[PDB]
């Protein structure tokens, strides 16, 4: 697609685990239903503006969910948990 | 002709070490597991994959499975202390 560098997929949304995270583990899977249902409103808020970027899901667990779907880019050390942006809307200064 | 002498001191270090052998069962029966990675402390946490820093720099990870293994010498049943027991009575590597 244009106006996005990489291979996208609007059917579904991707999920990132960190390494050091195991996935199917009891936190994760539970995690990883009810953030299922986010996929329906990924899609319909792309609907609306589809002039659209990444709407990503920083959950507390570590798991990442964002949409559209596209497949993640050495050794992989990216954790949701320490990015800029989320850190910045967990507390406050 | 001396085997045979020797064979009363034979019975009574043999029959002393299952005795070492049944107490360190009854101490250490299955406590000697540990994981790869030194942050996980049961079978249940000890899975998937983890980051491995070489040689303490943590500018060089490596990507390594996790593996909730046991000791080499363990004392799990009676047969496991006996020859660990010997281990140790040998002075071999007693202080691991
Ligand atoms: C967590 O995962 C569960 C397993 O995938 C989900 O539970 C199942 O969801 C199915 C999809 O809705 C349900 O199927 C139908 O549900 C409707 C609504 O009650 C009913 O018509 C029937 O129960 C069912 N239809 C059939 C079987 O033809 C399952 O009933 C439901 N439960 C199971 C399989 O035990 C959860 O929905 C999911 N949680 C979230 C938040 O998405």
């Amino acid at each position: 697609d244009a106006n996005f560098g990489r291979q996208i997929s609007y059917q579904h949304a991707a999920v990132h685990i960190p390494t050091d995270i195991y996935e199917g583990s009891t936190i994760v899977l539970n995690e990883l239903n009810w953030t299922s249902a986010l996929d329906e409103v990924f899609k319909k808020n792309r609907e609306e503006d589809p002039s659209l970027l990444w709407q990503v899901f920083g959950s507390a667990t570590g798991l990442a969910r964002y949409y559209p779907a596209s497949p993640w880019v050495k050794i992989d050390l990216y954790d949701v948990r320490r990015r800029p942006w989320y850190i910045q809307g967990a507390a406050s200064p | 002709v001396a085997i045979r002498t020797i064979g009363n001191i034979m019975i009574v270090t043999t029959l002393l070490q299952f005795m070492f052998a049944c107490i360190g069962v009854q101490l250490f029966k299955g406590k000697f597991y540990r994981c790869t990675d030194e942050a996980k402390s049961n079978p249940e946490e000890c899975r998937g994959l983890f980051i491995l820093y070489k040689d303490g720099d943590v500018d060089s990870p490596v990507v390594r499975e996790r593996i909730w293994q046991n000791s080499d010498f363990n004392f799990d049943n009676v047969l496991s202390a006996m020859m660990a027991l010997f281990t140790v009575s040998t002075f071999e590597g007693w202080p691991a």
